[PDB]
């Protein structure tokens, strides 16, 4: 934070590569199933039920 | 418990000698050390860093 050094030795940074891509990894199923149709269930049932 | 003889006119004078040797120790300095904010405080988060 200034234009002029001393001489001496000093400890400016550590260098640290910067990422590039992104990544993702899941299991491998494709199908649908019936979370439309049981919120679209003809009758809901009791806590107990 | 080891009382001291007193009197008057009486001194007590050694006749024969030894050398003997003892040690010590001392401390001097301890391990210097180094830290980088950034990572330890933030690990690689832009918003974070920002
Ligand atoms: C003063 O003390 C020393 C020991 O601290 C005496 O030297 C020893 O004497 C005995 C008796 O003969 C020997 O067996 C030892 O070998 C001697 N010591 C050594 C290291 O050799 C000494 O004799 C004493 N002074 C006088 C005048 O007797
Ligand atoms: C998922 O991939 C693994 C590894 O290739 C394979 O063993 C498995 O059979 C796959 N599952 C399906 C449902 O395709
Ligand atoms: C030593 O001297 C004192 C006087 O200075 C005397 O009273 C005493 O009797 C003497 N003897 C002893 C053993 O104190």
């Amino acid at each position: 934070k200034s234009f002029t050094v001393e001489k001496g030795i000093y400890q400016t940074s550590n260098f640290r590569v910067q990422p590039t891509e992104s990544i993702v990894r899941f299991p491998n199923i494709t199908n649908l199933c019936p979370f439309d149709e049981v919120f679209n269930a003809t009758r809901f049932a009791s806590v107990y039920a | 418990e080891n009382s001291v003889a007193y009197s008057n006119n009486s001194i007590a004078i050694p006749t024969n000698f030894t050398i003997s040797v003892t040690t010590e120790i001392l401390p001097v300095s301890m391990t210097k050390t180094s830290v980088d904010c950034t990572m330890y405080i933030c690990g690689d988060s832009t918003e974070c860093s920002n």
